[PDB]
């Protein structure tokens, strides 16, 4: 999971 | 692919990518302009940089694979895209690592129009  | 850079994030830091670096600063989560803010701000300016050098792959969806020998992290043989999409990852958790006693909460979905600025790569 993370950023764009 | 975001799926091994925040699990790498989450191994190294202590913290979930989301919310922690999703929307840090300036360039952790939507990088396009300003300064970045501090350290951990950097370490995503680097590491969008680093995207950048790539152009003709797809950090966000490739799928890599990465082992630690003890802390370290070493990414496995792949495709040319995945080695190097892996390398900058790396870089990016190990600078999250060396500035965690410097992140603030005050730079937590920053908004926008305070960042203001070109910055090379």
């Amino acid at each position: 999971v993370i950023a764009k | 692919s975001l799926l091994e850079f925040g699990k790498m994030i989450l191994e190294e830091t202590g913290k979930l990518a989301i919310p922690s670096y999703s929307s840090y600063g300036c360039y952790c989560g939507w990088g396009g302009k300003g300064t970045p803010k501090d350290a951990t701000d950097r370490c995503c300016f680097v590491h969008d940089c680093c995207y950048g050098n790539l152009p003709d792959c797809n950090p966000k969806s490739d799928r890599y694979k990465y082992k630690r020998v003890n802390g370290a992290i070493v990414c496995e043989k792949g495709t040319s895209c995945e080695n190097r999409i892996c390398e900058c990852d790396k870089a990016a958790a190990i600078c999250f690592r060396q500035n965690l006693n410097t992140y603030s909460k005050k730079y937590m979905l920053y908004p926008d129009f305070l960042c203001k600025g070109e910055l090379k790569c």
